[PDB]
């Protein structure tokens, strides 16, 4: 077997956005260069709305 | 020592976060120890079935 759980079945998804999803869902399954945790930001803004 | 050992290895099996030990206390045959999860997700009832069912498949029911 190439995969032990595939990282995704292409029959299911319909679009880019798809593809990226189903990557991070299954991402734990894989050998990761970078465990995910929280994320940390340096930058943030907000304009002004309506 | 051997109950954290053999749910980390549970949880490398089965995909499941890590538990780490923080403090503990144990007077007389009463213990209490506070494990913080690794990857800071929080406690799910899987995490604490897996680490009460302690040595499965290895004694009996």
């Amino acid at each position: 077997k190439l995969f032990e759980t595939s990282p995704f079945d292409p029959l299911t998804i319909k679009n880019n956005q798809d593809v990226v999803d189903k990557l991070y869902a299954t991402q734990s399954s894989s050998i990761q260069e970078v465990v995910p945790t929280k994320t940390f930001a340096t930058e943030l803004q907000f304009g002004v709305t309506s | 020592t051997v109950a954290l050992d053999d749910y980390n290895n549970r949880a490398y099996r089965l995909n499941l976060p890590k538990l780490e030990l923080v403090t503990d206390n144990k007077v007389g045959d009463d213990s209490v120890e506070v494990l913080r999860v690794v990857d800071g997700s929080p406690l799910t009832p899987e995490i604490a079935k897996l680490y009460v069912n302690c040595m499965q498949d290895h004694a009996d029911k």
